[PDB]
């Protein structure tokens, strides 16, 4: 297996990605260990651009540890002000 | 079963 | 911030998933230009972008190659470590 | 102004 840095180059405002799950569910539809993962990736959008692809699980936003988040800790996470957004991230 | 999805 | 980086794409033989522009056998800055990227492609997976340029494959300098040879060396027989300059 | 494009 591989982790992975996948860098999207904001304009920022949007990333054209959609995440599901964290720490405050107990289950995801993704693997069995809970997580924040990648659950859509608009083609034309940023994320799909940069090589982010639906299944990745989010490890860490910026050097921020992700791994066990709350959801709302993922979104807070990802929503930072504007820079280079850079996902460590593994497919199970 | 159903997650929310935070569209981002 | 300009950067320069490595970039490292595992090929399975088939595309890479980018396209390139230019060469030292055209008017229109070192290296290759990279002018589109798949998003679903290997290239994009590994990092790249348009607007790279590329300086160097898997040790094979190419800064001042032409069009068909910077081709030949993304194309090396079957591990590509692209050294790559970005804005 | 017309380059050669070559797709990988």
């Amino acid at each position: 297996g591989s982790v992975e840095e996948i860098r999207l180059p904001r304009a920022g405002g949007p990333l054209g990605l959609s995440i599901v799950g964290g720490s405050d569910h107990s289950s995801h539809p993704f693997v069995q260990e809970p997580g924040v993962f990648i659950s859509k990736v608009l083609p034309r959008g940023l994320a799909a651009r940069s090589g982010l692809r639906v299944g990745d699980r989010i490890l860490a936003v910026n050097g921020q540890d992700v791994r066990d988040a709350t959801h709302q800790e993922a979104v807070s996470a990802l929503l930072r002000p504007c820079l280079e957004l850079s996902l460590l991230v593994r497919r199970d | 079963p159903a997650w929310d999805e935070t569209n981002l």
